[PDB]
């Protein structure tokens, strides 16, 4: 929905008996070099957890997994609730062109991060963009953020206007 | 203003979301008088979960309803210990740290009504002379005031002494009787010091006996 | 369980620097914040992500967080600075507050400045004289004032007033009064009044003769 | 409660109903630590009364058979009546008062009157420092409060207002002091703006170093 | 009963005096008493100054 403005539809289906305590690290988050970030993240070279990444195509996803509000770039930000195959349960039971998004991410009940978009092609901001890295190391800023992307802290907050026109605040480092 | 029973509950009101996107958690903080701060517990608006402290966590319960956008926690059976101000704040959703810290609220108990005990005083060891000597029982860590001090049968008022109880630093109350005896009737004469509870409903008396020299 | 320790308090003059540690078990790795409470006030915030201060705050405030040891560095403080603080962390899922931190500023010592003046001449036309000494500027409270005519201890008809000290400063100022008779201040030529006090090296009298102003 | 000047009082005193008494009624007041005066007399099987000189025209006393009460009326209060009224019953011909009943407390406060100004001369002693400190005096009034405030208010730098002290006698007196540079001692204008709403007073007065 | 005071006179080209107050404290006496304390009155101070250590801070 536009405006950031979702009321109930999130589905609230997330897992406990696992002992990560990812749900109870939302109050805080740790230091860059707090949480062995550099270990997962020297998997990708420097020239989910960096730009190197090959998502598929999502049509449809069971509510049961999702835990968490589906933050979804249009690029600017955008939730997509839970939907008949407008039910109020909590969860409980393309290309902008041509319409849609490109690709987003979300949280599962089982505690780890999947994204899924629009296959690569074959260096722009509006052709092959897929997921929010519209830039090797720029991404688009929404409030939950910081929880699917914990290795991002450090980064740096940014103004910046794409071209129709959004107007999106994004994040980058140094 | 009024004591909250001990045993009682109290709850503690913060505004909360009406049921969309919240953008802070929620936490509670208490504060002892002068003695710093400690946690409780938070409740993101959006996510149902929660979360209790280690210290807290037989006593406390948060729950919040949508309809008046009003979350609040419960605690239940309050205790002495339990007095203190009782803040509210509201942080951002992951920085980890809480901002715009709400006006102070008010929480005061009284104790729980407890009976006395009674500890003998002994005479001087020796005191051989004309220097009648003094005994007495002393009061301490009762509540709520007052007791009734009565020596032998009651029968005894020459000389004898009851001051004004004091406040403990806990907030409890000690008191001290004392009488004057002449020193040769020590050899023979016994005295008893009777003490009387209402609230408690305790009677208690003892033997206060000069204390062996070897 | 895990536990901050802080000094109990810190003592400083104006325009110094003090400084006030956190430190903890490995609490270089962690994102500390501090809080001021001024007494009978909610806290404010005042450091959020160790050094990244808030709007509003006055730059003097700043801090850093290394090693075992985090510090809060206050340049230029003055009287406004005086409150607790308090330190923050997050470890195993679990809050902890550090022990309060009072810290103090010692403010100097001004002498008092002392004048005093004679009755107006209009009051005597009534019948009632009243000498009035005045001590200016002056920090510290214990003050004695003795009204001594003629070189004779006087007491019973004398009042005292009092302000409160301006805010941005330390110093009080009081007068007092000495409510006489005419037929009484008709005689005596020789009026006084002593003050003591410290920073004085010795008591000081300022006196003006009955005749002749 | 106090009672407003200008008003009256009245204090009660059992009374025979309509027979035989045995007893003479009578009156006292005292005021705070000055001793005992009489007021007034009445014999109640004779109407008759009997009043003192001193309060021979504020005073009035009345009985009432049916109520088998009786009162005396005070009126004009002013600040010299503040003290406690007694009430005693002697017996009928031999004059010394006995059964002296409970004490009744009666209260006024004062009246108001607008302030008096004088001035504070200045230094006379030539102080090179530069500092010679002025101020105008304001006592002798009532109720609270006065403002003071100088040149018209266009002076506010070095100002001292301090709080106004409870005479002996129950007026206020307040005071006001300004320090300036001794320089401009005698080249500048000095005046006191003394206002006192309730009594609608506002004096001037100017301040200046005595003639010497 | 246990604390001795000397001083020394004022320098050539000052006026400022300079003392030292020792505390004799007997063997198995100071091993108690985690907290010790040094508190000094003068004009000048505004208010009473102490300055006190833990006997095994560092
Ligand atoms: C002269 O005689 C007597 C003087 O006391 C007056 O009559 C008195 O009036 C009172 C008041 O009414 C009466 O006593 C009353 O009795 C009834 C009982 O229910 C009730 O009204 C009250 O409880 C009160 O006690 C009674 O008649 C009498 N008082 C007595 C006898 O003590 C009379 O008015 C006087 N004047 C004349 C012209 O008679
Ligand atoms: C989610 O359910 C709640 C409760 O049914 C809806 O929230 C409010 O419901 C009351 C009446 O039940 C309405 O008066 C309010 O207007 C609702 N809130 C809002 C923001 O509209 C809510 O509508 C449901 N979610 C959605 C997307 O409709």
């Amino acid at each position: 929905t536009n405006g950031s403005w979702h009321i109930n539809r999130t589905a609230l289906n997330c897992n406990d008996s696992l002992h990560t305590g990812f749900l109870a690290a939302l109050f805080y988050t740790h230091k860059f070099n707090a949480s062995g970030c550099p270990e997962r993240m020297a998997h990708c070279r420097p020239i989910p957890y960096c730009w190197h990444y090959a998502p598929r195509q999502c049509g449809t996803i069971p509510a049961s997994q999702v835990c968490g509000p589906v933050y979804c770039f249009t690029p600017s930000p955008v939730v997509v609730g839970t939907t008949d195959r407008p039910t109020y349960t909590w969860g409980e039971n393309t290309r902008p062109p041509q319409g849609n998004w490109f690709g987003c991410t979300w949280m599962n009940s089982t505690g780890f991060t999947k994204t899924c978009g629009g296959p690569p092609c074959n260096a722009t901001y509006t052709k092959c963009g897929s997921g929010p890295w519209l830039t090797p190391r720029c991404l688009v800023d929404y409030p939950y953020r910081l929880w699917h992307y914990p290795c991002t802290v450090n980064f740096t907050i940014f103004k910046v206007r794409m071209y129709v026109e959004h107007r999106l605040n994004a994040a980058c480092n140094i | 203003a009024e004591v909250k029973k001990p045993g009682s509950s109290v709850k503690v009101s913060c505004e909360a979301s009406g049921g969309t996107h919240s953008n802070y958690v929620i936490t509670w903080v208490r504060q002892a008088p002068g003695q710093g701060l400690e946690w409780m517990g938070g409740f993101i608006p959006d996510f149902r979960t929660a979360m209790y402290a280690q210290g807290f966590q037989g006593r406390v319960t948060i729950t919040a309803d949508e309809s008046t956008s009003l979350a609040y926690m419960e605690l239940t059976n309050l205790r002495s210990e339990d007095t203190a101000v009782y803040y509210c704040a509201r942080g951002p959703l992951s920085r980890g740290y809480y901002d715009y810290w709400g006006p102070g609220t008010l929480v005061t108990v009284s104790a729980s009504t407890k009976g006395p005990s009674v500890f003998p005083l002994a005479p001087s060891s020796k005191s051989t002379s004309g220097g009648t000597a003094a005994l007495g029982c002393l009061v301490k860590d009762y509540f709520p005031e007052p007791v009734t001090v009565s020596w032998n049968s009651g029968a005894l008022t020459s000389g004898v002494h009851t001051f004004p109880a004091v406040l403990q630093s806990s907030g409890l109350y000690s008191l001290s009787s004392v009488v004057t005896v002449p020193s040769s009737s020590l050899g023979t004469q016994t005295y008893i010091c009777n003490v009387n509870h209402k609230p408690s409903n305790t009677k208690v008396d003892k033997r206060v006996e000069p204390k062996s020299c070897d | 369980s895990y536990v901050l320790t802080q000094p109990p308090s810190v003592s400083v003059a104006p325009g110094q620097t003090a400084s006030i540690t956190c430190s903890g078990d490995k609490l270089g790795d962690k994102y500390v914040s501090w809080y001021q409470q001024r007494p009978g006030q909610s806290p404010v915030l005042v450091l959020y992500q160790d050094s990244k201060r808030p709007s509003g705050i006055p730059e003097r405030f700043s801090g850093s967080n290394s090693g075992n040891t985090a510090t809060l560095t206050i340049s230029g403080t003055q009287a406004m600075d005086e409150a607790d603080y308090y330190c923050q962390a997050w470890d195993s899922s679990a809050l902890v507050f550090g022990g309060g931190t009072k810290l103090t500023v010692l403010r100097t010592v001004a002498a008092p400045s002392v004048f005093i003046f004679p009755p107006s001449d209009e009051q005597l036309k009534s019948g009632t004289a009243s000498v009035v000494c005045l001590l200016n500027n002056f920090y510290p409270r214990e003050a004695k004032v003795q009204w001594k005519v003629d070189n004779a201890l006087q007491s019973g008809n004398s009042q005292e007033s009092v302000t409160e000290q301006d805010s941005k400063d330390s110093t009080y100022s009081l007068s007092s009064t000495l409510t006489l008779s005419k037929a009484d201040y008709e005689k005596h030529k020789v009026y006084a009044c002593e003050v003591t006090h410290q920073g004085l090296s010795s008591p000081v009298t300022k006196s003006f003769n009955r005749g002749e102003c």
